[PDB]
RNA sequence: CAGUCGCGUAAGCGGGGCAUAGGAUCACAAGAUACAAAAAGGAAAGAUCUUGGAUUUUUGGAAAAGCUACGCUAGGGAUAACAGGCUAAUUUGCGCAAGAGUGUACAAAAUGAGUGCGCGGUUUGGCACCUCGAUGUCGGCUUGACUAAUCCUCAUGGAUGCAGAAACUAUGUAGGGUACGACUGUUCGUCGAUUAAAAAGUUACAUGAGCUGGGUUAAAUACGUCGUGAGACAGUAUGGUU
RNA sequence: AACAAAGCACUUUGCAAAAAGACGAUAAGUCUAAGUAUUGAGUGUGAUUUCAUGUAACGAUACAACAGCUGUCUCUAUGAUUGACUCAGUGAAAUUGGAA
RNA sequence: UUAUCGGUGAGUAUGUAGACUCGGAAUGACAAAGAUGAAUCUUGAAUAAUCAGACAUAGAAUGAUAAGGUUGUAUGUCAAAAGGGAAACAGCCCAGAACAAGAGUUAAGGUUCCAAAAUUAUUAUUAAGUGAAAUAAAGAAAGUUUUUAUAUAAGUCGACAAGAAGAUGGGCUUGGAAGCAGCCAUAAUUUAAAGAUCUCGUAACAGAGCACUUGUUAAAUCUUAAAAGCAU
RNA sequence: AGACAACACUGACUAGGAUAGCUGGUUUUCUGCGAAACCUAUAAUAGUAGGCAAUUUAAGUAACAUCUUAGUAGGUACAGA
């Protein structure tokens, strides 16, 4: 090609302290809704389905905040940042074993 | 037909298609099921073609002629490749999937090198696998006691 | 729903086919309707309903062959004659890895099948962001600048296959050179005789507001081939305001 | 090298009222012609020789060889004039979105 | 009579998938009730422009798993959107400009200097300016670090000294084959050990090493290899 | 020789009578709202028509959007043989 999109295949050290607190500004708003709720002996689907199948924070491992998995990368990995909206959007599970 | 030319029709036009990228813990083609050893594709997934294939088993041929050997082929040229007609017959393989196996009264060292020099000829870069060893998720080999429902598991960490 | 028929003990079913592949209007023609009837009585020609004949097959429905290199106007430049841009299938562009084999012996002095991983942008291509100096996209002249994958000159490793000499292979290195003529429209090329050697590529054929016109396009004429013909031709020959 | 050309060949024309041919919104009529088959018109060929082809002669046609000649060139130098250049007089043009 | 050729039966055997789907999501779609919300919806009357879109991300078709190529789908931006970041930038990351003021509060992104803000703390790696806002590959190697094993005063590791027997020049083979052209065998024996022989060598013997065995020197976290991270 | 017939000739000059789905241009300010490059038909694809649909402002709304809860249609990713 020839229209020059400069984007790095990695991020800086500025760039992951802001997703390491992205995702941890995600975990307060699902533990407050998940807790406002509690005291109230009720439950939501959607509350109950992320807890389930999505990681927190400190459950994540430092391959999952940064990358993604891209089948047409040679290692089935992907900068993070790659992601359209990916400040704005959900995004903590890959395929096993990629 | 062949392993190398199969029992289809020319004249009917395939798509492209995409090898197999198992997303959902499947393990197909990581084992070696009846040899003793094995050669897996362990970067990426390609298409090989029949001419990759034949030259690979003609390599193994040449280094361990006039020995006692019985090779296992676990894979086929089911897919026409055309190339603006029919071209050749190319085979999907997916990541870590065995391409070759053998068993006979060989000594190891000489099998690798016939699995070496096939790696070669052959498209991408190959890994020598023996019988019994845990397959493979993915690009991780489940080994140390690690499970499928480990690698699906959200907390790793 | 009304009309009135079939089958069935009855319930009931029947407005063709197990489902999915058959075009109107106009005109014209055959039945019915009793609407209107250009003074009036009739009629003709109209109106409503039913129906028919359609590669109406360009099937929302024209009765329809070409040439223009002498072309004209209005436009677009959906890339078309060029160059630049993207790609790298292919190449007369290369490197590396591996080593079947050749080398009396001995893989790696030399040599290297079919292959794999690559660089690069020269040839033939693909694309079409882009209208412009082109179909041999290029030749010669003048004048360069740069590159290094080296023909000559300089330093040098390997060579049971380096005794010497010559030559081979490879590593450094682009300072200066790489001429002259004949025949080929051209570079492609081919040859002659010298020479330490008579190597390549990029620069919009590097360079026509620097030259040439070998070219880049015409109208004339003859021949050849194709077409019923006008004409066409990546044809051939002579001539043709740069 | 094209057109014409002399020569040659073929078709047509009997002239009794209009010879054929050409012309005439379309005729009278005119040229043909004050001509008559050795006449007129049309068509192709292109003297002659041999019956498309070979010679003499001719060509600001195209091409080749040979001899001479020379600044075309090896390889340019010098000289002359008129421009170019400077002073005085007169005084354009294409072009130009705006320009540090 | 065949672990030869094809065929048949069996397999809860292995793989293959646009026109296989027994199993089977998420997403999206339809409609009901309640709630919330910025009127965003419908109708009546009146009445437009537009009908080569482009790129980005995902997933495909096509091409050659080439193209800033061509063509669907999902989402967004540009088109018609200024401002901050991406060195410069239609399409990317943020965020939707009515006008001012403020060391005001923040997004993306940054904080040695150009240039507003850290030469701010903690633990490791790299020595190549690698790298530092656009990853060239396979591969090579006493680069270096860590981990996992591992040798060790019963002397590791390296070097040094000597030995490395016999039947036997194994049989065949060939002009010659004696461990070392090739063919076949290569159970034994005796020793501190010693392959009917791994690399040379001879026309063939001979001859020199190795595997193997003892001793000497000598390590008190100091041996060897594999994989991983980062470099060459 | 498509040669010449007075700037013009593959049919002159002059006067009278045109069209152009194509190109270019279309002039003051403030305010509100705000698209599309899709479908169907078309001798149509540079056009046009009907939709979808932008605008104006009246009448309506159990309107429309989103979520929650229960239900329904349909076989993709995946997985399997
Ligand atoms: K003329
Ligand atoms: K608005
Ligand atoms: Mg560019
Ligand atoms: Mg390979
Ligand atoms: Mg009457
Ligand atoms: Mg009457
Ligand atoms: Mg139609
Ligand atoms: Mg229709
Ligand atoms: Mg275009
Ligand atoms: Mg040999
Ligand atoms: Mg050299
Ligand atoms: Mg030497
Ligand atoms: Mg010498
Ligand atoms: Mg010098
Ligand atoms: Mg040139
Ligand atoms: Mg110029
Ligand atoms: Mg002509
Ligand atoms: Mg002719
Ligand atoms: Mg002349
Ligand atoms: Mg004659
Ligand atoms: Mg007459
Ligand atoms: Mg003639
Ligand atoms: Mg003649
Ligand atoms: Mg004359
Ligand atoms: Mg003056
Ligand atoms: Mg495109
Ligand atoms: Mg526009
Ligand atoms: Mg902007
Ligand atoms: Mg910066
Ligand atoms: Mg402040
Ligand atoms: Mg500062
Ligand atoms: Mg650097
Ligand atoms: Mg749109
Ligand atoms: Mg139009
Ligand atoms: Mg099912």
């Amino acid at each position: 090609g020839g229209l020059l999109w400069k984007i790095p295949w990695r991020m800086s050290k500025f760039q992951k302290l802001r997703q390491r607190r992205r995702l941890r500004a995600v975990d307060n708003v699902v533990a407050t809704i998940e807790n406002a709720l509690a005291k109230k002996g009720e439950t939501v689907k959607a509350v109950e389905r992320w807890r389930a199948e999505m990681p927190t924070e400190a459950e994540m491992l430092p391959k999952d905040k940064y990358t993604i998995f891209d089948r047409k990368e040679k290692r089935y990995r992907k900068g993070i940042h790659k992601l359209p909206k990916w400040t704005r959007v959900s995004q903590r599970v890959n395929p096993p074993g990629y | 037909g062949s392993w190398l030319e199969p029992n289809l029709n020319r004249k009917k036009k395939m798509m492209k298609g995409r090898p197999r990228v198992p997303t959902g813990g499947s393990t197909k083609g990581t084992t070696v099921v009846w040899g003793d050893y094995g050669l897996r594709m362990r970067d990426h997934h390609r298409r090989i073609s029949a001419q990759q294939l034949k030259l690979a088993e003609d390599t193994i041929k040449q280094r361990l002629r006039g020995q006692k050997y019985r090779l296992y082929k676990r894979v086929a040229c089911n897919v026409g490749v055309y190339v603006s007609s029919f071209d050749h017959w190319a085979t999907r393989v997916a990541v870590n999937q065995i391409i070759f196996e053998i068993r006979g009264q060989l000594h190891e060292q000489v099998i690798r090198d016939a699995f070496r020099l096939a790696g070669h000829k052959l498209p991408g870069l190959y890994e020598f696998v023996k019988k019994g060893d845990p397959p493979v998720v993915g690009i991780t080999k489940l080994e140390d006691g690690l499970t499928v429902e480990d690698l699906k598991n959200p907390r790793k960490k």
